[PDB]
């Protein structure tokens, strides 16, 4: 029923509909669009930053010293051209809790993995380079589902030994 | 839970996977529609969960624990390759697979961790010994001078 | 009708045939009632109590360190403001402060 | 889920499996599929396939040894396919995937097998901690010796 | 609604509005201005002195002697030309307690 | 199924044959740990008495 809808720059409007049966999908963020009674679908994707609290319990580095490392990461859905095809075909309309939970578990695994990759002396002295390597290893996979990594680091480190 | 490695040591291993139906591929989607119509999300998740658990628990005996926590990238890549092949055969493509947590109820890894803790505690004690000797030497010497001067005055 | 704004907020709205981003903070925009959508961002500077508890130094000694920061959204830069509007619309002041505080 | 099943060497195991089965879509095999089963309900498919694959899985498990199901069980599933396709496909049921869910023993085979290396890492840890304690003790004794010598020299001057 | 407003020298009147869509911001302290129903915004900035009581507890100098030093500082919003663009785009209309708290922590 | 315990002994044979390996590994580990633990103990005591 609703016709000629527009969305602000914070959210991306996604529409898809076959005018003559051919696949015509339009994804526009903060722009203009029109949709008739049943020509396409009117949905929006919230491109706001999702908060991350990665907290790994009883995780060990190369030398094996057990640590309970808590992290913080900045994640947001990207605005590229071909990657937003994947973003639109991928997730919505699952709600924000679903984004945050999925990204939380996957970055939890990735963070524990890279934490095991380097030693505790490195996470002690040079952990800015640790975050730089976290970017280098997490961009290839976290970007597959259209989620960007604006920033990454670890919140606090606690040890029982 | 309680899965043996290639040494046979049992370790509790948790994994997390992100699986999606690649509708871009016409052939794969057509194959998937032949059985996934009429199935709820819970059952769809559960069946692939058991399949991926089978693949992970089978590959458990390929790579040892020493390999899994140290060399995790090659492990994850091989797991993804094999699971993705056998699941695209079924019709689901795994977006990304990861290992959540590794737990040992046999105290196998705790000693390996404690070794380095001892190796650093020896340094912690050596520093204290340095500081104590350096403080005591000159404290005693200054004590000596003040007493000598006090008796000279007496 | 035109909607005036002060210099502490950014008025960014989508109307009709306005595909390129619109950076308005301290101006007016003719807004259709049933066509355009209105959203706001506050540019006022917020203070942050950046607190660190039991953090190790390069000797490893743990010291409790507290920090204070004054952070603001530089609306003068069109590119930076356009980037910020992509995620800061619809977020309250508390969450905006809190996320940057953790970072 | 096979209970109290034994391999070639005879070690008893309670092996649980998972298999992926679906009715095929071939041309001549679907004649058999249509003339074969329906309209018995889904519980009937699952029960029949459960018992027949139970027998087949126990049989092949007996075929290979426990060392093979330990090390190379992907090849175990590959051979399960090779032996189960000729018969499970007769009633029109395909085998998309096959493997074993969990393995449990009452005569603690695998736990005994883990004993070989569950102490090797403990051996290395004990060696390392012993060496570290040795170094700490030696150099601390050296420090104590030097500080006592200087303290006694100062006390000698005080006595004078 | 209000038209042709003027403010005393103690407070600076800030107005901003795009007559033809172009950015025209006028900031005048103790002067004259006019604003129509919706041409601009009518706001004022209190340029009065803000009281400061900086009190640092358990702070140590170069040699490390701990002191609890309390200070006083005189702070006021300036009246320059280009800096008042920053002043107007920066803070208001947060109230005087907000000025004093922010300046208190930073100083 | 066998109610006469016919097959249980045939199963238990291999379990013993693997338990001997399980014990041999532990014996290796214990001897290797003890040898150098005792040696390090020896050096630290010798140095402590040298300081004394």
């Amino acid at each position: 029923m609703g016709n000629c809808h527009t969305v602000g720059p914070n959210e991306a409007l996604v529409v898809s509909g076959g005018c003559c049966g051919s696949d015509y999908k339009q994804y526009v963020f903060g722009g203009w669009a029109w949709a008739w009674w049943c020509i396409s679908d009117t949905q929006r994707i919230s491109l706001e930053i999702m908060t991350l609290q990665p907290r790994c319990e009883d995780v060990e580095t190369a030398e094996g010293v057990a640590l309970t490392v808590t992290g913080v990461a900045q994640v947001k859905i990207m605005t590229e051209k071909e990657l937003l095809a994947v973003a639109c075909e991928q997730f919505l309309g699952k709600n924000v809790q679903d984004i945050k939970n999925v990204v939380l578990q996957t970055l939890e695994g990735h963070l524990r993995s890279i934490l095991g990759t380097l030693t505790v002396e490195q996470i002690y002295q040079d952990r800015d380079q640790f975050a730089k390597l976290v970017r280098e290893v997490a961009a290839p996979d976290v970007g597959r589902m259209g989620i960007e990594i604006l920033s990454f680091t670890i919140k606090d480190v606690y040890d029982k030994v | 839970e309680k899965v043996y490695t290639r040494h046979g040591v049992p370790i509790s291993v948790t994994g997390i996977a992100q699986v999606k139906i690649q509708g871009q591929n016409k052939e794969m989607l057509a194959a998937a529609c032949q059985m996934f119509l009429g199935k709820t999300e819970a059952e769809i998740a559960h069946i692939a969960l058991e399949t991926l658990e089978g693949h992970q628990r089978a590959i458990m005996a390929h790579m040892t624990v020493e390999e899994i926590y140290k060399d995790r990238q090659k492990f994850s890549e091989q797991v993804f390759k094999v699971a993705s092949s056998d699941l695209v055969n079924m019709g689901i493509s795994v977006v990304s697979y990861t290992l959540k947590d590794i737990h040992d109820d046999q105290d196998y890894l705790h000693s390996l961790g404690k070794a380095r803790t001892a190796q650093v505690q020896k340094d912690a004690r050596i520093g204290e010994a340095e500081a104590k000797r350096d403080a005591g030497i000159r404290e005693a010497k200054a004590k000596q001078e003040k007493v000598s001067a006090q008796y000279l005055s007496e | 009708m035109f909607f005036t704004c002060g210099p502490n907020e950014a008025m960014v709205v989508s109307g009709f045939c306005r595909s390129p981003p619109v950076m308005v903070a301290g101006g007016r925009v003719f807004v259709l009632p049933c066509i355009q959508q209105i959203q706001r961002i506050s540019l006022n500077t917020l203070t942050l109590n950046v607190k660190s508890e039991k953090v190790y130094t390069r000797h490893g000694v743990p010291i409790s360190v507290t920090g204070i920061a004054q952070v603001k959204i530089q609306g003068q830069n069109k590119e930076m403001l356009a980037a910020a509007c992509q995620m800061f619309l619809g977020k309250t002041e508390a969450e905006i402060a809190h996320i940057a505080l953790e970072t | 889920r096979c209970e109290d099943v034994e391999t070639a060497e005879g070690v008893a195991l309670t092996v649980t499996g998972v298999a992926q089965v679906k009715i095929m879509t071939e041309k001549e095999l679907l004649a058999v599929a249509c003339e074969q089963f329906l309209g018995k309900n889904v519980q009937d498919i699952k029960n029949v396939v459960l018992q027949t694959l139970e027998g087949h899985l126990r049989s092949i498990l007996g075929t290979l040894t426990v060392e093979q199901i330990y090390q190379d069980r992907d090849q175990f599933a590959k051979l399960v396919r090779e032996v189960a396709a000729p018969d499970v496909g007769r009633m029109g049921i395909e085998i998309l995937s096959f493997t074993i869910k969990d393995v449990y023993d009452k005569v603690d085979y695998l736990s005994s097998l883990g004993k070989t290396q569950t102490a090797v890492v403990q051996r290395d840890a004990d060696i390392g901690v012993a060496e570290a304690e040795r170094d700490a003790g030696i150099r601390e004794a050296e420090c104590k010796k030097e500080m006592l010598d200087v303290k006694f020299m100062a006390d000698t001057k005080i006595a004078d």
